[PDB]
């Protein structure tokens, strides 16, 4: 269940230690594509000509073999950023030849170091090389936890180590990153490899890579311990980390030698493969979604667009989230008719929105556990989903079941309401319209009827992802503007990100709205404490729900109502990120906006710096009325 | 001669002992099998030769430097993170390895044997210096002073607890094993261009010499701290120094510009060799007569240069 590389600076052999490599149980071997000694000059005319091959061939290996095996480094005297002209051109040229070859051999990965803070003309030669060809292979870039100056031993009399607390000197790494991949603009072949040093350093450092494109853990032999049997371990506070790279499903890779007589290396790994059998299998909700993982996809549409059948399957495979509406009809129904009344009065309620009947037969087992009689209508809109409806009225619920095929909007209904039940809350609570709808169905509702949800509230945090940056900025499509991929909300569940605030309340909508004059339209305004250092992309939104009385629905983290997996969270990008200083506010600021037609979301940051304003005049993205 | 058929390329280090018997190093820098091998040549002629050789073994990884260690023994910095000891028999035939540690993470770059004869020093690309009991294989101790890989280690002469250490953090550190914080860095190259090669002065205990980068040679008064001298003798990174074993030691620069040169106590230039096509990797001179100086290169020839006194 682990996928482990083996990161070695030494081959003799590629088909022998790789041969060692496999049998350790390595599913990859990290090893420089040229001799990490074989020092090239390209230009100075005593050693350009140098006789011989560059390199061992490509014929050692299998095609296969490259393709999935074998990760390229880069030699170790490449440097591009040298001070010396003849370094940086010997550098730049050569850095070039091994990139080249590794895209020659079609490896799938290449490492490179992020050991200074100046990697500028490194990040140059290497984004050539990207706009050269047209190719899908990643770049691994090492980048240590702790600097190498910030965890010497502090062995020098005349230049000790800083004892102070350099709250951003401490996350010195995290810039070398940010500022490689941000000259780089953010291309999806750059990933990170982050090496784990032998202390880790402070909490906030290490929450500073949370949202960061960590494709690899760098694991020297070093960092292990012994236990009394005499085997490599790893301490609480290491294993902690670990945990937490399992759940971006990172590959782990041991680098160094084992100090161990015991040697082999498969207890390197039996000790990490180990660790993902003790982490708990699964987190539940964890288990179904698997694969949608920051997947980006468009908010559903209910009203404007008619739902598939399958989409209404995955809907009622959580029934965690009927019985809550099984329950607030249930407590409902007790609370308006009495015990006396009990075979007297019979209740009309009314599923607006019915789909294929899951809020129906709740809106039954509500009733039989209650001991009330209840006369129910069924209004459904979606042509397609009636038909489901009509064959299960006429097979099993009969005549207590009344499907009406119309909008609830439009539909004239021969009884008032007792108890109108919706399901139109969508991840962001009211995007999906639900405000409007039950608005115009409310002139059924009788006077003192209830509605199921009585309200719904819709949460907002800032998240801090540039891996969800990435997949937005990569949203872009022909014949539209090319930023409209940034003025348009996305359904997706949340993982690598960062969140930067506790959510706040948004948008608050109450059923019925009585009032003398119902308008949906909203300005509501945000302001986030922050206490990192951090880059904003965006800002990740929740909805709460009250169906009545105690009972709740909600993907809050907060409140997350256990078990329920029916809603992703929702995801407000932004066109440019923004950096965040630590003690700084976010302030947000959102809008609800609507004609007749359509109703859509504004949105923009007043924070720390200013953002334009998004999706104006629903230029991008609307709801359609 | 119970050696291997025939050796690699890319020659790394020569050594001259007592007797004047030279000590080869090469390892297979490009092509299928990246090894490595010892060798020794009691005639110094024959030395490219491999079937003219007294000895010769074949190690496992590359020989990115090595020592003598005594008279009959060879202390190598190998590419698979080891030190390796190995000693001749006693009739100098065989050359059979004494032990083989692996507690560097990555390639061992230098290493010198101290003046004791009993310890020994080695840097590695990891950024850690380690002292070595020769006699117990143990590591005595594990020093992590630099932050970037360390490019060579010079152990002090006539002082068993004092070395030189320079590192691409643009460090140069003086060692005192002696001292709590036995590291001391030197505030002279505070811009300067990077260390990549050091020497002792035989003659004197605070002298010692450094090449930077840029083919430039400096020495320095190391007890002073004082202004040093320097001279561009190069155009590329220095990669060694040697003293002449002299009364008046000449000074060998050697550097990848395929150029090595003599210098003087000045450091004024005597005499240049072109006659490398490839890098030039090690400098050692003839004990037998003193006007010999022989240096290696990665064109595999072994060029016997008399000079001129
Ligand atoms: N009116 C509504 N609107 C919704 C909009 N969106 C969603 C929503 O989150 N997803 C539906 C569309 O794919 C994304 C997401 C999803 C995908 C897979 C899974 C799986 F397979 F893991 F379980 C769960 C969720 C749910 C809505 C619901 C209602 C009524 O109750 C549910
Ligand atoms: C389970 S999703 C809620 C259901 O309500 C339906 N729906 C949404 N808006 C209306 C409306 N105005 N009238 C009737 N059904 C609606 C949607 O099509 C969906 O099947």
């Amino acid at each position: 269940r682990v996928s482990s590389g083996r990161d070695l600076n030494c081959v003799p052999e590629i088909a022998d230690t790789l041969g060692a490599v496999a049998k350790q149980g390595f599913d990859f071997l990290c090893m420089p594509v040229f001799h990490p000694r074989f020092k090239r000059e390209f230009i100075q005319e005593p050693a350009k000509n140098r006789p011989g091959p560059q390199t061992r061939s490509d014929l050692l290996l299998s095609g296969r073999d490259w393709n999935t095996l074998i990760v390229g480094k880069l030699s170790p005297w490449i440097r591009p950023d040298s001070k010396v002209e003849k370094i940086r051109r010997n550098s730049e040229a050569a850095m070039l030849q091994e990139l080249n070859f590794g895209a020659y051999l079609g490896l799938p990965a290449f490492l490179l170091p992020l050991n200074q803070e100046d990697n500028t003309n490194l990040a140059r030669v290497l984004t050539n090389h990207i706009h050269t060809g047209h190719h899908s292979s990643m770049f691994w870039m090492r980048v240590p936890l702790v600097a190498p100056e910030d965890l010497r031993d502090d062995i020098i009399e005349n230049a000790p180590t800083t004892h102070t607390e350099e709250y951003s000197g401490e996350e010195k790494t995290w810039m070398w990153w940010h500022n490689f991949r941000t000259l780089c603009d953010y291309s999806k072949r750059i990933a990170v490899a982050l090496e784990i040093g032998a202390d880790l350093p402070s909490n906030h450092v290490i929450d500073r890579w949370l949202g960061e494109p960590i494709k690899a853990a760098i694991l020297p032999t070093s960092i292990f311990l012994t236990n009394k049997k005499g085997f490599p371990v790893l301490s609480k506070m290491h294993q902690r980390l670990i945990f937490r790279l399992l759940k971006l499903e990172v590959q782990f890779i041991i680098t160094g030698t084992n100090h161990h007589s015991e040697k082999e290396f498969c207890s390197y790994l039996q000790y990490l493969e180990y660790l993902s059998q003790n982490r708990p299998p699964p987190n539940a909700y964890e288990l179904f979604a698997k694969g949608y993982e920051d997947y980006l996809q468009s908010p559903l549409q209910p009203l404007m667009d008619n739902l598939e059948s399958q989409t209404y399957e995955v809907f009622e495979k959580d029934p965690i989230k009927y019985s809550q509406y099984q329950q607030a009809i249930y407590k409902c129904l007790l609370d308006r008719v009495p015990e006396e009344e009990k075979d007297t009065n019979v209740q009309v309620l009314m599923v607006l929105g019915a789909g294929r009947g899951p809020l129906v037969n709740a809106s039954l087992r509500a009733a039989k556990q209650a001991d009330r009689r209840i006369k129910l209508y069924a209004v459904e809109k979606n042509p397609n989903a009636v038909v489901t409806l009509e064959n299960w009225q006429f097979e099993e619920w009969g005549s207590q079941v009344t499907v009406v095929s119309s909008d609830m909007r439009e539909w004239v209904a021969p009884e008032k309401a007792d108890i109108i039940v919706s399901e139109l809350l969508g991840s962001f609570a009211d995007n999906e319209l639900s405000p409007e709808c039950l608005d115009g169905a409310q002139h059924f509702l009788k006077d003192d009827g209830v509605s199921i949800p009585g309200e719904y509230t819709s949460f907002l945090a800032p998240i801090s992802s540039s891996k969800l940056y990435n997949e937005v900025r990569a949203c872009r499509e022909k014949d539209r503007d090319p930023e409209a991929q940034f003025e348009m909300p996305y359904v997706v569940r949340l993982h690598n990100f960062h969140q930067l605030s506790a959510p706040q309340p948004c948008f608050t909508f109450s059923h019925p709205n009585r009032d003398p004059m119902i308008d949906n339209n909203r300005y509501c305004t945000l302001e986030f404490p922050v206490e990192v250092n951090t880059v904003l992309h965006g800002f990740a939104g929740y909805f709460e729900t009250v169906l009545y009385q105690d009972i709740t629905l909600s993907i809050r983290p907060e409140t997350h109502s256990p078990g329920m997996f029916s809603w992703f969270p929702i995801l407000f990008p932004i066109k440019q990120p923004i950096t965040v200083r630590e003690g700084q506010t976010i302030c947000v600021r959102f809008w609800r906006c609507s004609n007749s037609k359509k109703v859509w979301y504004e949105w923009a940051v007043t924070a720390p710096v200013c953002s334009a304003i998004h999706n104006p005049t629903g230029r991008s993205y609307t709801i359609g009325l | 001669p119970n050696a291997p058929a025939c050796m690699e390329r890319q020659l790394e280090a020569a050594r001259y002992r007592s007797d004047g018997a030279l000590l080869l190093g090469a390892s297979s820098l490009s092509g299928r099998c990246w090894a490595g091998s010892l060798w020794l040549f009691k005639d110094p002629c024959a030395a490219p030769n491999e079937g003219f050789c007294s000895a010769g073994v074949q190690t496992e990884a590359g020989v990115a430097d090595l020592t003598w260690v005594g008279e009959r023994g060879i202390l190598v910095a190998s590419d698979s993170g080891a030190v390796e000891l190995w000693e001749l028999d006693e009739n100098e035939t065989l050359i059979v390895s004494k032990f083989c540690k692996y507690e560097h993470d990555d390639i061992v770059s230098t290493v010198s044997v101290l003046s004791s004869g009993t310890q020994a020093v080695s840097g590695s690309k990891d950024i850690c210096i380690k002292v070595w009991d020769l006699a117990q294989q143990v590591v005595l101790s594990s020093y992590r002073a630099h932050a970037a890989q360390v490019t060579c280690v010079a152990a002090s002469p006539h002082k068993d607890s004092v070395f030189l250490s320079c590192s691409e953090d643009n460090r140069i550190l003086l060692w005192d094993t002696r001292c709590p914080k036995p590291a001391s860095q030197i505030g002279c190259s505070a811009p300067g261009y990077l260390p990549t090669s050091l020497a002792w002065h035989p003659q004197q205990s605070e002298v010692f010499v450094f090449g930077d980068e840029n083919g430039t040679v400096s020495l320095v008064d190391t007890k002073s701290t004082s202004c040093v001298l320097s001279s561009a003798v190069h155009s590329q990174c220095v990669t060694g120094l040697v003293f002449s074993p002299h009364s008046v030691p000449f000074l060998a620069s050697l550097s990848e510009d395929c150029s090595l040169a003599v210098l003087d106590s000045s450091l004024s230039e005597l005499f240049r060799s072109q006659a490398h096509r490839d890098f030039v990797r090690d400098a050692t001179w003839s004990p037998l007569n003193h006007s010999l100086l022989t240096t290696v290169g990665w064109d595999h020839q072994v060029v016997h240069h008399v000079v001129p006194t």
